[PDB]
RNA sequence: GGGGAAAAUA
RNA sequence: AGUAGAAACAAGGGUGUAUUUUCCCCUCUUU
């Protein structure tokens, strides 16, 4: 209802009407990227000299709503932009902090949902044994690992297609899952993500780092498997052997 | 005592040693002014390597061409671009005997690829010569103005999306008579600035409408605009680099992927393989060189650069060479994969930006461009660039530089690779017919080249007569960059092997530092690149450990987020102290925060919020995380999905004003275009993840998913019959709306 | 607790005292 | 036949027809019978769907929720998308391939068909092809004949009727205008796509003139390669080919190689941005006063430390430069500062007045005013801008005594590196314990007081030059070390003026002033002090061990340049100390392998194993494991403060012969081909830079004691 | 799927 | 003057290609 409504505003211009008319889908990723302007280089250099100014942050204009523009030190947060259009609002770190101190408090937060993997990787760190340490002379091997395990049952190519059944099931197109394994994945995914309130993309994403497997070559000299590949610069060196075993099963 | 580090040498091995020779430590070189030097000495060497060619008039750019093939065969060591097209022909012919089926199969996969490619695909290009605006533009920019004009002049072959389909569209516009563009027109005010009180010229850009003929046209869509490589290692003098248009890049992409599908079934080539890769295909390559020689066999490496490997290698070799890979295929696949040679072979070089030029009497600077550089006095350059210019002279044409020989700075990397890889395995034992051979690896120009013979005086001939092949086939061998020793240590592109490739710290240098993207994706940048460099490139455990400390002390100082419990001061200061007071778990905080900092070598693998989540206070833990963070973009099922990134996520000032210049009429269409295709993401979810395709246009397809939207939601019940009407009947005003 | 030596080692030409 | 079909097809399904058709890159106007054949699909179809509705009791109704929605005509992902959707609600069997239409009704797709020929045939096809027994298939003919699945024609009498006159018009239309014939025979290829792709018209003339010599078109190339096969064409051309192109290897013995010839002429000059051996700092101990972190009430603190300060005057002017504006700054300086000492609340930063003196020294309307070459026209008096090449400068003594400076062992820590995380495997401890070795040798090296020296003053330039951009800003060079005693000392070198820093380029440059107090005496060597212009600003009563003595302090006073990419690396100057970490640790590993323990205490306790690292007139001299760290870190600094084309060219067209040597010292029979092409490169990059003259000098001291 | 940073050659 | 080096800055439009390898990130948009 709100979206149709906002086509037909938009279809009612005249330029945005010749836009949306005499451009296909295809060719809304040509001009997704169309850009216009300066393009800034060395993005380290930029960060650096900028941060020393007051506001080099810009926020939506959602802000103004809960961020005051100072604190008890008078010290200015946000400021109203002139060279925006209406939306934007330029932003210091003493917002974030100021949000990071004071801001609303909740009990839920999804992090722990979405970086899964990453709190699965801390585990195993916690819970590893460590051994000794012996100086020998080291021969490194140049072979094709996995850095990201995946799923055993599921290829990259089956991965991603029940990313993209679980996430957009309108828009899976003319594939068809086939392995049982898949169909499995694919229930069980779609029973766990109901009623979620994240973004399609960011679970797609999240999906996408459980799922399909990453493979890299690496030096490598001992262990092969993929929990023993993300400790790698640990437990290999040029001239010592760390034995270790991570918690994992 | 007189301290000197080389002498170092004298006790550790070079390789071994061998990071303390780069000083990478330092700003590398950079270009100052135009690159139309440059260009112009590029254009003159090309051309003199290969003078003793045919001279030839094109019918239809009008411009001198240089035919070198088969031209005299060399005779002494300089550089010489007389190829042989027979040799060329029989080198891919024994190349193809050694591996069969080879063509056949890159062929085919090239085929696949030609007919399920998309327009797209030549987005992925930085920086692109505009011809409608004859300046360098970002790759997106540069295809929308080529597609926009091509519809504005009745070709709209591109409309299907098939990147084929707009090579046929190229096609056309080649064949009009005369093209309407729409161009950039500049107008200068005089204002004084209210804060120096001084003149200055403000610039306003707009639009308006401009008519090439047929060979103005021509010659902008083979043009290649030049610039000057910045920020290269290991050169004491700068060269020049080219930039083609949007009617070149498809084709060239084309062939590009051809040889790259041909490279990846050798076993001789170093490309498309890198970092690890490459190691270990030279390692392997040199183990069984070493393992097959006899014992009584005296084997020999040759580390080998070429001399001026772009301006030697010939676009109708690559024609050739294009025309015998695809024998015995669809007429169509040959033509489209040997258009991009064709216009190689007829490529125009733009000088660049042109000269400056200063009159000390009147106090006076002025910026000559490369077109008024054909109908100027020659006595007001100096006298280097006069030689330059009267020798480049005959050749200009529209402020370009005809220049058919040369490959122009890297544009056929991977045909050039294989013809160098073909040349390499010309050596084997069925083709020497002798007891010495040959063979290794090569990249580009590049190559490591094991010799194997009875004696001294057969590696000699071995070496002799792979030099006169290279020599034969168009390859110049550069005799002061290679060097030959016995079998053992070599160096392959900065990989230096010696009983085993040999870890190069150095050049990993510049990684190290703050990204300056944001707090949180600058502080995981640092710790992975610190992981990596350990796991590969050698890293110690202690310097790792001493790297870490460096970057956290930078990190700290450019986001101002010093620790808590410091004296230190700065405009943060106060409210990270507020927050370190108010806080019971003191290593929860993250570095941001001024928490303390607690990455080791055990947890460099883990991001920061991630390693300190436990040990997080409920409240801060749930401020930081806060679904509804202001700082980061929400996206709408007026409620919005819940945000699950950090608030150090945010996104800094992005500035893009030019001096003196105001493009409002320009960025209006940006902004239209953004606000366009938001509301088709809106409408389609998938969009933002992976690319949508199909011909029909936008408000189409919009309303026809609508359509169908409100039908399915009334069959499983979500609407009732009001929504469903005045859906139908908005959508239907919308499609008469369009439709009038 | 490592104190570094240089067996190769007046008023500091670079750093001297002067505090009257 | 396309203008029968434009003249006689309605509009929308001629242009819908159009566009399925182009998705395949179909051209409309040659390949015309599949565009006639898809636009009666199309109308078939749409006749088929039309005229047909649901009431809200759910029963077909003829005249709303339409009873057929069509899947036709639609592109490939919206047809697709749209069959998902009501694969997904209605729960029905997705098909496998691209249906026509969808009944509500009873919940089934349905596939329409137009065929020519006779309906079993093509009904046999189809069912064969779809293999489903779920979707619907309905097959009309242009002869009245029409077979569904199971003889279940769903829609009403009349419908199929209107449909089968309709055909009957259209196949009647076909027949009269006799091209019924090729309509009928062309439908057995009409499903199979063939690519096209000719070369015609300006391209095809561009390809033939893209041919070797000896071929005047291009479709003659292509037989001449087609037919090509290989008969000794490769051993006639170098048969043929002249002797004298060969690559003869020339032995590299150990009497081969010669010393680098090093250009001649005036003694290279300093030229770094700051004073490194000359520079003298006042100091403030512990500070603890009003400010304590603002430059400017540092450099307050700093300067009132010192009583001496006398009339500054001339003692080595710049040869090239008023000196007397320089004198004005220096005084101007002082004033300013006596100004705000004045004042209570100091501000933190402070900008110049734009005085005569800083107008010039800063190179203040020096650039020629930059105007459009089409206003330029009219000038007789042009000329392009000179590129000369550098002024060759010969090898003088002091950098090398620079260097040797940079190397010693300071009393004052200059580094304090941050805490990480605990140590918990036993390799963590191991690298603890090696990095605290590390950092006591390190942290106590001169190279880290430059190093500290320039990432500050780097980054006030490049702070002060964004935020202050028409302002001439005054930036005190100020440091902090920790003493053996352990208190925190500032330290001030003296002070820099930037000017204005209107950046746009990555290679604009900032002038700026640099005023150092030093106790170096400017007249023992003049020629490394060509650029500056010393003063005698003070006598310090310095605390010698046998007592006080009275010397000159003097105040050198130059102006400098740098750019944006100069400051940026600037900043990046504390990765020099990996670079040598790094390699030292790699060092040590590699003896640790051999000997099957860590071997970093004895290498830096004990200092058993040495390393040649320095000459000496008795000879070469081997220096412990913290004096070759600290020799590769006051490298890297040197190669960091003395960057310049020069440097990077010298080192990687010297790298070849550095390996050179290494085979030949390895036996390994090494050998060249144009070896004094090789040695006149590396001699090409040794123009005036003293650290590459220092680095030259090097080498050819190597290659003396490396080839005996 | 896309965008940024580092390196190598051209 | 100074920076710098085959050509420029020292104010008045801000220039960064092709191929490959690795790492990170997930959405920019009006003086
Ligand atoms: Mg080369
Ligand atoms: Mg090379």
């Amino acid at each position: 209802m709100e979206r149709i409504k906002e086509l037909r505003d938009l279809m009612s211009q005249s330029r945005t009407r010749e836009i949306l008319t005499k451009t296909t889908v295809d060719h809304m990723a040509i001009i997704k990227k169309y850009t216009s302007g300066r393009q800034e280089k060395n993005p380290a250099l930029r960060m650096k000299w900028m941060m020393a100014m007051k506001y080099p942050i810009t926020a939506d204009k959602r802000i103004m709503e809960m961020i005051p523009e100072r604190n008890e030190q008078r010290q200015t947060l946000w400021s109203k932009t002139n060279d925006a259009g209406s939306d934007r609002v330029m932003v210091s770190p003493l917002a974030v902090t100021w949000w990071n101190r004071n801001g609303p408090t909740t009990s839920t937060v999804h992090y722990p949902k979405v970086y899964k993997t990453y709190f699965e990787k801390v585990e195993r760190l916690k819970h590893g044994t460590f051994g000794p340490v012996h100086f020998r002379n080291q021969v490194k091997i140049r072979r094709r690992v996995d850095i990201n395990p995946g799923h055993a049952d599921l290829s990259a190519k089956e991965a991603q297609d029940v990313i993209m059944e679980v996430v957009f099931p309108n828009e899976v197109g003319a594939r068809i899952l086939t392995s049982e394994s898949q169909l499995t994945i694919t229930k069980e995914k779609k029973k766990e993500l109901q009623d979620c309130k994240i973004a399609p993309l960011m679970v797609a994403y999240m999906l996408e780092r459980e799922l399909v497997r990453k493979t890299r070559f690496l030096p490598v000299a001992g262990g092969t498997s993929s929990v023993y590949i993300e400790v790698l610069h640990l437990t290999q060196g040029t001239c010592w052997e760390q034995m270790y075993t991570p918690g994992g099963e | 005592m007189d301290v000197n580090p080389t002498l170092l040498f004298l006790k550790v091995p070079v390789q071994n040693a061998i990071s303390t020779t780069f000083p990478y430590t330092g700003d590398p070189p950079y270009s100052h002014g135009t690159g139309t030097g440059y260009t112009m000495d590029t254009v003159n060497r090309t051309h003199k390597y290969s003078e003793k060619g045919k001279w030839t008039t094109n019918t239809e750019t009008g411009a001198p061409q240089l035919n070198p093939i088969d031209g005299p065969l060399p005779e002494d060591n300089e550089p010489s671009g007389y190829a042989q097209t027979d040799c060329v022909l029989e080198a891919m012919a024994f190349l193809e005997e050694s591996h069969p089926g080879i063509f056949e199969n890159s062929c085919l996969e090239t085929m696949e690829i030609v007919q399920q490619t998309r327009v797209d695909k030549l987005t992925q290009g930085r920086q692109t010569y505009d011809w409608t605006l004859n300046r360098n533009q970002p790759a997106a920019t540069a295809l929308a103005n080529t597609i926009e004009v091509f519809r504005s002049n009745g070709l709209t072959a591109n409309e299907s999306g098939r990147l084929i389909d707009f090579l046929k569209d190229v096609m056309d516009s080649m064949d009009k008579e005369e093209m309407e563009i729409t161009t950039h027109f500049q107008r200068k005010r005089r204002v004084r600035d209210n804060m120096t009180k001084k003149m200055v010229t403000q610039r306003t850009i707009g639009k308006k409408k401009q008519r090439l003929n047929k060979r103005s046209y021509l010659i902008r869509a083979l043009t290649l605009n030049t610039m000057t490589k910045d920020a290269e290692r290991g050169k004491l003098k700068r060269r020049a680099i080219a930039t083609p248009g949007m009617q070149i890049r498809g084709f060239v992409y084309f062939v590009e992927a051809l040889a790259r599908s041909i490279c990846e079934k050798l076993e001789q080539s170093g490309l498309p393989v890198g970092g690890n890769e490459k190691k270990a295909k030279l390692a392997n390559v040199v183990r069984k060189m070493m393992t097959n020689s006899q014992d009584t066999e005296l084997s020999f490496t040759i580390t080998g650069d070429n001399t001026k490997w772009n301006e030697n290698q010939n676009p109708r070799m690559f024609l050739a060479m294009i025309t015998y890979i695809t024998r015995n295929q669809p007429e169509w696949f040959r033509n489209v994969l040997s258009i991009a040679p064709i216009m190689f072979s007829n490529k125009m070089a733009r000088l660049g930006k042109g000269y400056m030029f200063e009159s000390k009497s009147m106090k006076l600077r002025t910026q000559v461009p490369a077109e008024m550089l054909a109908n100027i006095d020659l006595k007001y350059f100096n006298k280097s660039t006069r030689e330059k210019i009267e020798k480049i002279r005959p050749l200009l044409i529209d402020g370009t530089a005809s220049l058919s020989p040369g490959m122009m700075m890297g544009m056929f990397n991977m045909l050039s690779t294989v013809l160098g890889v073909s040349i390499l395995n010309l050596g084997q034992k069925k083709y020497t017919k002798t007891t010495y051979w040959w063979d290794g690896l090569q990249s580009s120009d590049d190559f490591a080249l094991i010799v194997n013979a009875p004696n001294h005086e057969g590696i000699q001939a071995g070496v002799d007569r792979f030099y006169r092949t290279c020599k034969l086939v168009g390859i110049n061998m550069s005799k002061k960059k290679s060097y030959i020793n016995r079998t053992g240590t070599f160096e392959f592109t900065s990989f230096f092997y010696r009983y085993g490739f040999v870890a190069n710290f150095s050049m990993e240098l510049p990684s190290f530092g703050v990204s300056g993207i944001n707090e949180s994706a600058d502080m995981s940048v640092g710790v992975t690149v610190i992981k990596n460099n350990m796991i590969n490139n050698d890293l110690g455990p202690a310097t790792a450990q001493m790297a870490l400390q460096l970057f956290i002390k930078d990190y700290r100082y450019t986001y101002r987020c010093h620790r808590g419990d410091t004296q230190i001061q700065t405009r943060r200061a106060f409210e990270l102290g507020k927050l370190w007071e108010q806080t019971r778990s003191k290593a929860g905080l993250l570095v941001s925060d001024g928490g303390p900092n607690l990455y080791n070598i055990r947890n460099l693998h883990i991001p920061e919020v991630c390693l300190k989540w436990e040990l997080m206070d409920e409240d801060y833990q749930g401020r930081l995380c806060n679904p509804m963070n202001p700082f980061v973009s929400h996206k709408e099922i007026s409620m919005e999905y819940d945000a699950v990134a950090t608030t150090h996520s945010w996104i800094p000032k992005r500035n893009r004003s030019i001096l003196n210049t105001s493009q409002r009429g320009i960025l209006e269409d940006e902004q239209m275009y953004q606000k366009c295709c938001n509301l088709f993401e809106k409408f389609f979810p998938s969009s933002s993840y992976r690319r949508p395709v199909g011909i029909s246009s936008m408000v189409e397809a919009m309303v026809s998913r609508a359509r169908i939207d409100a039908r399915i939601d009334f069959e499983s019940g979500r609407i009732k019959k009001e929504e469903f009407a005045e859906i139908m009947k908005i959508c239907s005003t919308i499609e008469e709306l369009r439709r009038q | 607790s490592y104190s570094p030596t240089s067996p190769s080692y007046s008023y500091s030409p670079t750093s001297p005292s002067y505090s009257p | 036949m396309e203008d029968f079909v434009r003249q006689c097809f309605n509009p929308m399904i001629v242009e819908l027809a159009e566009k399925a058709m182009k998705e395949y890159g179909e051209d409309p106007k040659i390949e015309t019978n599949k565009f006639a054949s898809i636009c009666t699909h199309l109308e078939v179809c749409f006749m088929y769907s039309d005229f047909h509705f649901i009431d809200e009791r759910g029963e077909s109704t003829i005249i709303l929720k339409h009873r057929f929605e069509i899947i036709e005509g639609r592109d490939r992902t919206m047809a697709w998308t749209v069959v998902n959707s009501i694969c997904n609600t209605t729960g029905v069997e997705k098909p496998k391939f691209l249906p026509d239409l969808y009944d509500y009704k009873e919940n089934r797709f349905i596939e329409i068909g137009v065929t020519r020929r006779e309906v079993h045939i093509y009904y046999l096809e189809k069912a064969n092809k779809i293999k489903s027994e779920k979707t619907h298939i309905h097959i009309f003919s242009f002869t009245g004949e029409e077979m569904a699945t199971k003889a279940d024609y769903t829609l009403d009498e009349e419908s199929r009727a209107r449909i089968k006159t309709r055909l009957f018009t259209i196949r009647q239309e076909m027949a009269s205008r006799g091209l019924w014939d090729s309509f009928r025979q062309s439908e057995r290829g009409e499903e199979t796509i063939e690519e096209r792709f000719e070369i015609t018209g300006t391209m095809r003339r561009l390809a033939d003139q893209s041919l070797p010599p000896n071929f005047s078109s291009l479709e003659n190339f292509r037989a001449y390669v087609d037919g090509f096969e290989p008969n000794g064409c490769i051993e006639g051309k170098l048969s043929q080919m002249s002797k004298e192109v060969n690559a003869r290897i020339e032995p590299f013995l150990r009497t081969t190689p010669r010393p680098l010839r090093l250009p001649d002429g005036p003694p290279c000059s300093q030229r770094s941005k700051f004073l490194l051996m000359d520079a003298l700092k006042l100091s403030i101990e512990d500070p603890s006063h009003e400010g304590e972190g603002i430059p400017l009430y540092d450099a307050i603190k700093c300067m009132k430390t010192f009583f001496g300060w006398k009339e500054p005057n001339i003692i080595k002017p710049h040869e090239k430069g008023i000196n007397p504006n320089y004198l004005l700054t220096w005084k101007q300086v002082l004033a300013e500062l006596q100004d705000i000492k004045n004042e209570e609340k100091i501000p933190r930063t402070k900008n110049m007045k734009k005085t005569s003196q800083l107008k010039w020294a800063l190179g203040e309307n020096m650039a020629p005013e930059k105007v459009d070459f089409e206003d330029c026209k009219d000038v007789n008096d042009l000329k392009q801008y000179d590129s000369d090449e550098p002024e060759p400068r010969s090898l003088a003594c002091w950098i090398q005594s620079e260097f040797n400076k940079a190397c010693e062992l300071t009393d004052s820590s200059w580094v304090e590196l941050d805490e990480i995380g605990e140590d918990v495997a036993p390799i963590e401890h191991i690298a603890s314990m090696r990095r605290n070795y590390f950092t006591a040798e390190v942290s106590h090296c001169r190279a880290t007081e430059y190093i500290m020296k320039g990432v500050y003053i780097n980054t006030a330039l490049l702070n002060a030059s964004c935020a202050a951009m028409d302002d001439f800003q005054l930036i005190p060079m100020i440091s902090k070390c920790i003493t053996k005693e352990g208190r925190r000392k500032t330290n001030l070198y003296g002070f820099i003026i930037k000017g204005r820093s209107h950046l746009r380029n990555d290679t604009d440059v900032v002038n700026f002033v640099s005023m150092e107090f030093s106790l170096t005496d400017p007249r023992l060597e003049p020629h490394k002090w060509e650029k500056y212009c010393v003063l005698e600003i003070g006598d310090m009563l310095l605390r010698t061990a046998v007592g006080q003595v009275s010397r000159p302090m003097f105040l050198y006073v130059r102006t400098n340049g740098t750019s944006k990419i100069k400051m940026k690396w600037g900043m990046e100057m504390r990765r020099c100390l990996l670079q040598s970490l790094q390699q030292i640790e790699s060092m040590i590993e590699a003896e640790s392998s051999v000997k099957e323990k860590d071997l970093t205490k004895e290498f830096f306790e004990n200092k058993s194993e040495t390393w040649p690292i320095g000459e000496s007139p008795k000879g070469v001299e081997e220096g412990s494991i913290g004096k070759v760290c600290r020799t590769l870190l006051a490298k890297s600094v040197f190669n960091s403060l003395y960057a310049s084309p020069q440097l990077e060219g010298f080192s990687a067209e010297s790298r070849k012969l550095l390996l050179i040597v290494q085979a030949l010292r390895d036996n390994l029979e090494p050998g060249t081909f144009d070896l004094e092409g090789l040695y006149e490169a590396i001699e090409e990059c040794l123009i005036n830079d003293p650290w590459v003259l220092l680095n030259a000098s090097w080498f050819n001291s190597f290659l003396t004691h490396a080839l005996r």
